């Protein structure tokens, strides 16, 4: 067989220890899921420094906590715009998830509050900027470099799926690099607590699994498809399915005929053919052995999963950081006022926030 | 090449979600 006695016993023990960890993690999540925290600060506790990102709902700003000097990333959502865009439930769910989860690669929610106009989520500041930036800067990641990041995503999805959370928003734009070179996941607006199937069309074209595009329902295995897309893009520098227009991307995905750069290792191509598998009875992560088909794949043979979890592995890239509050790893965005109306807006829609 | 086709697609910058 592939393992002798000692190796088999060690692997078996490791796998059973994961089950034991996850059972405790779920118990802890469910306590916080049922009793969320709220209203833990106010706007005038913070100085606004710089906008780190903007989107249709709001923006994310680097802020400094006046009393302590600590820097944070504050997401500001305009209540009226959230209602207009039909994102009330996504917004409330994102906050509920962030305050209940706990994992080293999931961003921590430090404070939250609201006022007449806006909702505020004060999160850790992750100073290394987006994986997207770093990937496009150097073109492609060598396989060990890609594998270091991929391993963190595998562990994060193992954790989330144990909580019955499907993630659905993976892409390099949505992954941040911390001062130690490890990945932080921040966005939970598309996440859903799902014990079986779900149907929503959501995500980014290049990262959509075939069964999201198609009308059929789907399950947490869409996240393992998306991991395949991420690993491919990290190691190639471009994603496996692209075209000028989304409808043409979708056609390629549902064919699922994937071609690889000539520099990909055979181990990498085998892993990716098993993640980018259109047939759900064959896709790694969706079989009887679950996540262990991925974690025990040859491409991951050098990965020490516990050491990654303990953040004891030296990272391949350490961002440059010139001092507290440095934003040199982020793009520049237009700076707009933070207006707070004299009148309360959309109060009843956002009571739970 | 595939990479040149990627550049020609115009989808080399940050990609938006469908909604
Ligand atoms: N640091 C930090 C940090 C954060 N804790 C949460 C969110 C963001 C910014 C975006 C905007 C683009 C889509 N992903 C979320 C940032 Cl920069």
């Amino acid at each position: 067989g592939h393992m002798g006695n000692a190796a088999a016993a060690k692997k078996g023990s490791e796998q059973e220890s994961v089950k034991e960890f996850l059972a405790k993690a779920k118990e802890e999540f469910l306590k916080k899921w049922e009793s969320p925290s709220q209203n833990t600060a106010q706007l005038d506790h913070f100085d606004r420094i710089k906008t780190l990102g903007t989107g249709s709902f709001g923006r994310v700003m680097l802020v400094k906590h006046k009393e302590t000097g600590n820097h944070y990333a504050m997401k500001i959502l305009d209540k009226q715009k959230v209602v207009k865009l039909k994102q009330i439930e996504h917004t409330l769910n994102e906050k509920r998830i962030l305050q209940a989860v706990n994992f080293p690669f999931l961003v921590k929610l430090e404070f939250s509050f609201k006022d007449n106009s806006n909702l505020y989520m004060v999160m850790e500041y992750v100073p290394g900027g987006e994986m997207f930036s770093h990937l496009r800067r150097i073109g492609r990641f060598s396989e060990p470099h890609a594998r270091f990041y991929a391993a963190q995503i595998v562990l994060t999805f193992e954790y989330l799926h144990s909580l019955d959370l499907i993630y659905r928003d993976l892409k390099p734009e949505n992954l941040l690099i911390d001062q130690q070179g490890y990945i932080q996941v921040t966005d939970f607006g598309f996440a859903k607590r799902v014990k079986g199937r779900t149907w929503t069309l959501c995500g980014t074209p290049e990262y959509l699994a075939p069964e999201i595009i198609l009308s059929k329902g789907y399950n947490k295995a869409v996240d393992w498809w998306a991991l395949g897309v991420l690993i491919y893009e990290m190691a190639a520098g471009y994603p496996p399915f692209f075209a000028d227009q989304p409808i043409q991307i979708y056609e390629k995905i549902v064919s699922g005929k994937v071609r690889f750069p000539s520099h990909f290792s055979s181990d990498l191509k085998d892993l990716l053919r098993n993640l980018l598998q259109v047939d759900l009875t064959k896709r790694f992560g969706n079989l009887k052995n679950g996540v262990n088909d991925i974690k025990n794949h040859k491409w991951f043979a050098t990965t020490d999963w516990i050491a990654i979890y303990q953040r004891k592995v030296e990272a391949p890239f350490i961002p440059k950081f010139k001092g507290p509050g440095d934003t040199s790893n982020f793009d520049d965005y237009e700076e707009e006022e933070i207006r707070v109306s004299i009148n309360e807006k959309c109060g009843k829609e956002f009571t739970e926030f | 090449t595939t990479y040149a086709d990627f550049i020609a697609s115009g989808r080399t910058g940050r990609r938006n979600a469908i909604h």
